[PDB]
DNA sequence: CGCTCCTTCC
DNA sequence: GGAAGGAGCGTTTTTTTTTTTTTTT
């Protein structure tokens, strides 16, 4: 019902909400959380069930807190989803699939995956299944293309053979010329995850990835036609 | 009235008994009527298959000749958007029949031009007042809709049309006109129809004109290649033969004149050949990979013009190439 | 004062210097232009299309054709994205560049061209009875950089009001002109000068200046830098001249585009080294390229034959660039953003010759 | 008249539905409990999570249903200001209710609700819980903003088993006095691929055609799922035998040649057997024949080529 | 996800 | 005096058609 493609439609946060102008205002400041760490989420989630020790013990669920609350830790940082999850769960006398809400993986949390995979999944299909499922609002953008292209090169501080590089590139203008289709990015960002895990090695020493310039060229652009348009 | 029409709305099957070719389709729904038992309907298949033709009679024969009362038909040319489905076939769906004619029908024809939405917000309007409404979907590509909308319609396949069902039509229509048909002109009609009811009508309909006294003229084979402009199957054997066999300035000679002798274009002589070696045997695979990329690679060429000598010496060499590995 | 481009250009076909034929052909066209057709014209930048163009018109109507004025127009599209053009004019001639308006270039081919076609052009007559009708004629700047929309827009408008409007479109390669446009179209090829006509041309505005020169050598050394781009021989004359107190001699350089100089550094440096690193500062040289509006098909031509400039490559090395030339320019004529496909070449080359 | 079947034969308590036997379990633990938190209800389509949810609420508030229920779904309005005013006055409405129950609001297909009304659906969750319980039902859980689903417990449906299909098939037959064969039933659970929803209809539709629910007469109206179809073509091991498959089985069939490219993308993308290189390039030219495709092209000799290619790929 | 520094815990 | 855990960084944002929601009207 949106088929909008602006900011604050695709992302809600500060600089969607907020402009440039006062986010830089002298008299505002920013401060940024982070999700709950596993620690302190599992401390407070042993302070409820200790709170419930009667109906954990009488429900048999007791001997088994900390085997769920390990769990639920390392699955969010989320702290109202975490004490939902284990009411849910110590609620119940049966045994279902705990779950969490899920959470959605940053512009730079993609990048690192495609580069240099996932800890968790060792089927490169699996977690690009998963990131297109999951992450389709992120991967669509063509700036994603864009930072793949110019943080490629971050692999073994650019130590790699020019023959990868020219493969990974040289796909990367094939899916230009898609239209935009999922098959295209799809096709791309395995190519590279491909490319990469031929090459990977213990021994390796990765550098920093960032944003893509465009923007600069584009108001850099939008400069000399104003200056040309004055010359004219 | 029906005289000045196109052929392809003269012979417009009014009753079910006139739809031909979908038997099991037909049977099936004729006795869901009689016992009045219809359930929510996809109708999916290709052009010119006798879709939009069956509803149309399936209504008809629901509601006589006043269907046009409590039947809401949309299609395409009609704006179909989320308040369109939230509003009109919300009241339609959610109102009493004219005459307590038991329940309604609403035709989605088209309905694969229907925006994501809409499609979302027909599910519960299907399913809450299923008592007192039945719907109709009609598709050619299924991919465009939703899962859910899928789910919940009781799904039937028009098939490509048998040459049996075409041949019959094309007997009552000869009979309809003053028209006399031959046999090679009815088997060159079914081969070029490709199972399109409507290309059958519009070539009968173009051969009748091109016969000078259609009281007494015949339809023979040479009448329909020349209204339909296309290749004769001898041109394309000798096209082909000239190709696997003649060097190649006796093929370009060949290719040439056999085109310029009835001013034939490229793609039409490329998909004959295309459907003649099909049938081939070849000993090596490796053959029909380069037949096929090669072909398809100038079919999309041809698609957007370019240079019609060069993508006609590129066929030729094309296949030549190809069969080099068959040696 | 004026430039020397501008300050010593002809006026009239008579004026013209070079090409003669053409000049016939033209002076052929003008002797009835009562059923002048439509015109393209095509042929390398910088030669003098334009300056034929107003010769003709010049010899059509008359001197006023070169009384130009400018007008801004504006444009609403269906998103309410209000946006302008510039529209020259001149008492008997309209000049406009659509390819100005990006995608948008349909849209004044729709609404612009087709209203000045639709107004059919009638005065009162100064002797005679009755009004006047006169066709109105409509320059097309940048034809060849029009989206197929705008030509496909351009076809029924120049077929049914032709009595209105007559066409003269200008274009550098009729590749991206769509075959309808040129079926309705009288094709005129205009060649480069040769360098011996750029030369003297160039001695004619010297002598004209008072400029000292020492041999006429650099002259032709000029032309020889322009790669038959007249424009650009008068351009750098000018600025040699200045840059030595108006005078020239055999040891004065020649001042190139500042782009040129650093394609040229791109390539050397491509050449020398072949590795990611490498390959990361070429990305920063073609964005800062780009940065200045280098149009990148330009970028990619203008680095292609100075890598084939290259004496130390071998046979087989000039042939595998070439070959991802053509490739890549395809893929920058089908593509969206362009950086893709120049580091895709720019990788080729280095695996090629690494 | 007669309804047809599908919704003639939907199940009016917990107990009569089938599959995802923990989750059905659990639903009734809180039906007779009373203590309904926040839910979502995620799962693919025609496997009970409506109908769960119906008959969760209809458990929970007995005769109080009329009043302690507010159902809204894709076909009604449900923008910002609808938060605004009926929601709200939904969950402000003060109502008498047995220890342990709550209203309940009932958004079906969630997923399309229009962010503004997400973000307003927020502070009303936060301000009337205590008296207002949410059950949201939809395909992708995903699609709910994440602040929403901090506060709602997950329950994902699985697609349903053969066995589970074929209880209900049995059950409803029974009801019915249909003759059927167990070739019948298995042709029918097989072309079903999971769907409750479409095995019914297709159960319907051939007694309603025949009576006997046989194979041979179950497979004349009902077709074998093309997904299956165009594995078989993608996996075929000859290109002949990959080009027959096109030919007769899709082709000739009536079959799009979009539905049959976006179809192969699809099933190119769960093929477990076939190594990532030869994966993604097959993907490659499936995606440059759709492009084709796309612009007008959608001709069967342009299949053709693309199965040439994957088979090239392949050897 | 990887790298670079401050705790935190034994 | 070994890691184990954690935080912070790595960022910016129009445009073709077409559909849809929202607010004031
Ligand atoms: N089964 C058929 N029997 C007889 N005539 C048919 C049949 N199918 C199509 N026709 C003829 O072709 C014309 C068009 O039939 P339609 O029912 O409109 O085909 P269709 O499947 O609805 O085409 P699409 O999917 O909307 S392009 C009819 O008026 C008939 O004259
Ligand atoms: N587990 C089931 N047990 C019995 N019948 C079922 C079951 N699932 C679906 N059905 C039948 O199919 C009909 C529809 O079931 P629903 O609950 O609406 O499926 P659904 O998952 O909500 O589909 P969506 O997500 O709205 S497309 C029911 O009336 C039942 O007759
Ligand atoms: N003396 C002389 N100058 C010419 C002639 N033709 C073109 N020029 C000049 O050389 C420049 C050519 O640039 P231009 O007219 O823009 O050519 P275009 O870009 O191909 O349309 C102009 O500055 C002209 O003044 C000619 O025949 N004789
Ligand atoms: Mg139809
Ligand atoms: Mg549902």
């Amino acid at each position: 019902n949106n088929y909008r493609k602006f900011g604050i439609d695709y992302t809600f946060s500060a600089e969607t909400i907020m402009n440039k102008e006062i986010l830089m205002h002298p008299r505002l400041k920013r401060i940024k959380f982070n999700p709950i760490n596993s620690t302190l989420l599992k401390k407070h989630l042993k302070f409820i069930c200790v709170q419930n020790m009667k109906m954990l013990k009488e429900k048999n669920k007791w001997n088994k807190r900390q085997e769920v609350i390990d769990y639920i830790a390392q699955e969010t940082g989320d702290i109202r989803s975490a004490i939902t999850t284990l009411q849910f769960w110590a609620t119940s006398s049966g045994s279902l699939p705990i779950s969490t809400r899920e959470s959605t993986i940053s512009y730079f949390h993609a990048i690192g995956k495609v580069i240099h995979g996932s800890h968790s999944t060792n089927n490169d299909n699996e977690m690009i299944n998963n990131l297109f499922e999951n992450s389709n609002n992120l991967l669509s953008k063509e700036d994603f293309k864009l930072g793949i292209l110019e943080n490629y090169n971050t692999f073994n501080k650019g130590e790699f053979s020019i023959s990868d590089a020219s493969s990974i590139v040289d796909c990367l203008s094939e899916c230009d010329n898609m239209n935009g289709l999922p098959e295209s990015n799809e096709y791309g960002l395995r190519e590279v995850r491909k490319t990469f895990r031929n090459i990977s090695k213990q021994g390796h020493n990765h550098g920093t990835v960032y944003f893509p310039r465009e923007w600069k060229v584009r108001k850099l652009q939008n400069s000399f036609k104003v200056q040309a348009e004055d010359w004219l | 009235s029906k005289e000045n029409l196109p052929w392809v709305e003269k012979y417009r099957p009014e009753t079910l008994d006139e739809v031909y070719g979908q038997n099991e389709v037909i049977t099936t729904v004729r006795k869901f009527v009689d016992e009045g038992k219809l359930p929510h309907l996809l109708f999916y298949g290709p052009p010119g298959t006798g879709k939009t033709s069956t509803i149309v009679a399936l209504a008809r024969e629901i509601y006589g000749k006043n269907y046009s009362n409590m039947v809401l038909e949309l299609n395409a040319s009609d704006d179909r958007g989320i308040d369109v489905v939230r509003n009109q076939i919300k009241d339609f769906a959610s109102t009493r029949q004219i005459f307590s004619k038991g329940f309604k029908l609403i035709i989605l024809d088209e309905a694969d031009a229907m925006t994501n939405a809409a499609q979302n917000a027909l599910r519960r309007v299907i399913e809450r007042y299923t008592k007192n409404t039945r719907f109709c979907v009609l598709a050619n590509y299924a991919h465009k809709l939703t899962p859910a909308l899928l789910s919940r319609c009781t799904r039937f396949r028009f098939q490509p049309l048998p040459q049996e069902a075409i041949e019959r039509r094309i007997a009552n229509v000869l009979v309809h006109e003053k028209l006399k048909l031959s046999p090679n002109a009815e088997k060159a009609l079914i081969e070029l129809s490709n199972g399109d009811m409507r290309r059958v009508l519009n070539v009968l309909q173009s051969c009748k004109a091109t016969l000078d006294n259609p009281d007494e003229d015949e339809i023979s084979d040479d009448v329909i290649y020349e209204c339909c402009g296309a290749p004769r199957p001898s041109d394309l054997k000798a096209v082909l033969k000239s190709i696997l066999e003649d060097d190649w300035g006796t093929a370009h000679y060949t290719l040439n004149k056999v085109r310029s002798a009835k001013g034939l274009a490229l793609i039409d002589l490329i998909e004959g050949i295309v459907k003649i070696l099909e049938d081939y045997e070849l000993q090596n695979e490796e053959t029909r990979v380069h037949l096929l990329t090669k072909l398809a690679d100038i079919e999309y060429s041809i698609s957007k013009g370019g240079n019609d000598q060069i993508q006609g010496s590129a066929v030729i060499g094309a296949i030549k190439a190809s069969f080099e590995n068959e040696t | 004062m004026s430039l020397w481009v501008d300050k010593y250009r002809p006026k009239s076909l008579n004026a013209l210097s070079h090409n003669e034929e053409l000049t016939n052909f033209l002076k052929s066209l003008s002797d009835q232009p009562r059923d002048l057709p439509h015109l393209l014209l095509y042929g390398p930048n910088g030669t003098g299309k334009k300056t034929r163009c107003m010769a003709l018109l010049e010899s059509i109507f008359g001197p006023g054709v070169y009384r130009l004025k400018i007008d801004v127009r504006q444009f609403v599209t269906a998103s309410n994205r209000k946006l302008e053009l510039n529209v020259v004019s001149s008492p008997y001639h309209l000049e406009i560049t659509p390819s100005d308006m990006g995608n948008n270039d349909r849209i004044v081919i729709q609404e612009l061209l087709k209203e000045v076609a639709q107004m059919e052009q009638v005065d009162f007559q100064d002797s005679k009875d009755g009004l006047a009708h006169r066709y109105k004629c409509v320059i097309i700047n940048e034809a060849n950089s029009l989206t197929k929309d705008a030509q496909a827009a351009l076809r029924r408008t120049m077929e049914k009001y032709s009595k209105n409007i007559r066409l003269i479109m200008v274009c550098d390669s009729m590749s991206p002109i769509i075959a309808p446009i040129k079926s309705r179209c009288l094709l005129i090829r205009c060649p480069a000068p040769s360098d011996s006509e750029i030369s003297t041309i160039l001695s004619d505005v010297v002598t004209n200046e008072r400029i000292q020169l020492e041999t006429k050598d650099i002259l032709k050394r000029i032309a020889q830098a322009s790669n038959g781009n007249l424009r650009v021989s008068l351009l750098m004359l000018e600025s040699m001249a200045l840059n030595n107190e108006l005078a020239l001699k055999s040891s004065s350089p020649i001042i190139k585009p500042d782009w040129i100089i650093v394609i040229h550094k791109l390539t050397r440096k491509i050449v020398k080294e072949r590795s990611v690193n490498s390959l990361i500062e070429c990305r920063a040289v073609l964005y800062d390229l780009l940065a200045h509006c280098i149009p990148a098909n330009i970028i990619l031509k203008e680095l292609t034959f100075s890598l084939l400039d290259v004496e130390t490559l071998n046979t087989t090395n000039k042939s595998s660039i070439i070959e991802y030339s053509s490739v890549f320019d395809e893929r920058l004529s089908l593509g969206n953003k362009a950086i893709f496909h120049l580091e895709g070449f720019i990788a080729k080359v280095m695996c090629c010759l690494d | 008249l007669q309804l047809p079947w599908v919704e003639k034969y939907r199940p009016q308590v917990l107990s009569d539905i089938v599959g995802n036997k923990e989750t059905i379990d659990r639903l009734q633990q809180i039906a007779k409990d009373g203590n309904m938190p926040h839910m979502i209800i995620s799962g693919m389509p025609g496997i009970g999570k409506t109908t769960s949810v119906h008959c969760l609420a209809h458990e929970l508030l007995g005769r109080s249903y009329a009043d302690g229920v507010l159902e809204l779904n894709a076909s009604d309005d449900r923008g910002i200001d609808v938060v605004r005013n009926q929601i709200k006055h939904f969950a402000q409405k003060k109502l008498h209710l047995p220890p342990g129950k709550h209203k309940i609001v009932i958004l079906d297909e969630a997923d399309s609700m229009t962010a503004g009304a997400q973000q307003a659906l927020r502070r009303t969750m936060e301000l009337y819980s205590n008296s207002t319980r949410f059950a949201f039902a939809c395909n992708q859980s995903n699609k709910i903003i994440e602040p929403l689903q901090s506060r709602c417990a997950i329950l994902r449906y699985s697609k349903l088993s053969d066995e589970d299909v074929l209880k209900r098939l049995l059950q409803i037959i029974k009801l019915e006095d249909v003759k059927y064969t167990n070739d019948g039933l298995e042709a029918i659970i097989f072309t079903a691929e999971g769907d409750m929803r479409q095995a019914i209809n297709n159960l319907q539709s051939t007694v309603a055609g025949h009576g006997l629910v046989n194979a041979d007469n179950v497979f004349k109206i009902v077709d074998s799922p093309h997904p299956l179809i165009v594995k078989k073509m993608l996996l075929a091991s000859n290109l002949e035998d990959s080009i027959q498959i096109l030919r007769t089985d899709l082709w000739k069939k009536g079959y799009s040649s979009i539905d049959i490219v976006t179809t192969s993308f699809r099933v190119t993308k769960n093929l477990a057997q076939v190594k990532e290189s030869v994966r993604l390039e097959m993907i490659k030219e499936i995606g440059l024949t759709h492009m084709r495709i796309l612009e007008g092209v959608g001709t069967y000799l342009q299949l053709a080529s693309m199965l040439a290619k994957i088979h090239k790929l392949n050897n």
